[PDB]
């Protein structure tokens, strides 16, 4: 998911060892995409200026 | 492989290797033994035991 | 030295270059890329590293395309194919670079 | 153009021959491999998912 | 030319000291001490006659005992 | 920006001397003839080594 | 046995004695095949690097 | 002519260069010697020796 996130080839992500592939982590409930950012338009000007 | 767990078998194999090394041959370096020991965390336990 | 010696034997352990973080086209990056281009043999590097080096080199010589416009060529072609295109562009009648092999 | 014009090549051949026979007879004493460990960690900045 | 000579000599051995301090720091990093991710980016040396100073910048600031370890290694 | 004349100097300073070449070749010649060749097909593991 | 080998060097040994021939002495010789270590292993990259 | 002409290992060049280096330090050839040791990187020893 992170690799698909960062489309730039200059960035390269650490490779995973065989023993580290099946390890388990906790992810967030819902991801932050452009959808959420589009909904802050009425107040975006203040944030940009500051 | 049907007597212990996936980790007790590894420990038993290590003990057997150390015993055999101290029984027959004089003390040395055992290049392969140290190579196996150092990178044992880069492999899952099952395939490490198989290897 | 050890890594370069290993990369010349295994046929599949080619060196992978890690570029500096969140700094693009700093003055030292350009000269370091040039040194890599004309001092490090091409067969000891990965296709990705060769493509990045070639992109940095070709950014400053192209009449129109910029660095971002060149890195955007990741799609529509492979890494090795883009590297070959750029290298052929750098051995034309207008530009000539060694590219140590 | 005589035998005096073949001295440099003679010295080259003699040097090569001496280098060879100084190594054919030299004893073979193998060393003991040491300093083998896992010391190739890789750093960098984490991802630190926001939410 | 006394000041010129002093500042030329002072700025010369500083580079040769930093060269080997980098090796010692890399040695400590592969073992468990200073830890990875504590790598400087810009180092500036300023010389005024005999007296001189050395400034190194970091992206993530090392903790207090890291500073002591690296300063001891450099000295 | 760099002047077109700054490259030929860079190529000139990167040249390799003859004695340097001889010392380069000696070590490689004594290394190619001793390392086992059956491991040249090995797939890479522990990526930090490359 | 020593004189028989003509591999690379000229070995010369003086005749011992008419009466010192039957003297006994211990000399061991390992007999174990060494070709089973050079198999294709999943860890050969580590061997090459080290 | 024969015996290690234009196709020899770069190892052998050290032997050949010795005589020229010795002659270039004979108290009266100093003009050429400085020119040689100042502009080596543009005109390396191999082409000078061939010329």
């Amino acid at each position: 998911r992170i690799t698909e996130m960062v489309n730039d080839r200059r960035i390269m992500i650490q490779k995973l060892t065989l023993a580290e592939k099946p390890q388990v982590m906790r992810h967030v409930t819902t991801e932050i995409n452009n959808d959420l950012f589009f909904k802050m338009s009425p107040v975006a000007q203040l944030y940009i200026y500051h | 492989p049907t007597r212990y767990g996936t980790s007790e078998s590894i420990d038993k194999f290590k003990i057997a290797w150390e015993n055999v090394e101290s029984v027959l041959n004089m003390e040395g370096n055992d290049f392969v033994k140290t190579i196996m020991y150092a990178y044992e965390d880069n492999f899952p336990k099952k395939d490490f035991y198989m290897m | 030295a050890i890594k370069m010696m290993q990369a010349a034997q295994l046929h599949r352990a080619s060196i992978e270059i890690a570029f500096p973080m969140n700094v693009s086209l700093s003055p030292e990056i350009i000269v370091q890329c040039f040194i890599v281009w004309m001092s490090i043999p091409e067969q000891l590097l990965s296709d990705r590293s060769n493509f990045i080096i070639a992109a940095v080199i070709w950014a400053g010589f192209s009449a129109d395309d910029s660095y971002a416009d060149i890195m955007r060529r990741s799609a529509r072609a492979s890494d090795r194919q883009n590297y070959d295109i750029i290298k052929a562009a750098l051995s034309s009648r207008k530009f000539k670079l060694p590219r140590a092999s | 153009m005589a035998s005096t014009t073949r001295l440099v090549n003679d010295r080259k051949q003699l040097e090569q021959q001496v280098k060879d026979d100084a190594r054919i007879l030299a004893d073979a004493r193998g060393l003991n491999i040491t300093t083998v460990a896992n010391d190739s960690a890789t750093g960098g900045q984490a991802i630190r998912n926001v939410g | 030319w006394t000041g010129t000579q002093n500042d030329l000599v002072n700025v010369s051995n500083h580079h040769m000291a930093y060269d080997e301090y980098k090796k010692r720091v890399a040695e400590l990093q592969r073992q468990g001490k200073i830890s990875i991710d504590v790598n400087d980016k810009h180092h500036i040396v300023r010389v005024f006659g005999d007296d001189s100073t050395f400034i190194m910048t970091y992206d993530e600031p090392p903790s207090a005992e890291e500073v002591h370890l690296m300063c001891a290694t450099f000295v | 920006t760099i002047r077109k004349d700054d490259f030929r100097a860079l190529q000139a300073v990167l040249r390799i001397d003859e004695d340097r070449a001889a010392d380069m070749f000696t070590t490689l010649r004594i290394m190619i003839s001793s390392i086992p060749a059956v491991w040249y097909d090995a797939e890479v593991v522990h990526y930090p080594h490359t």
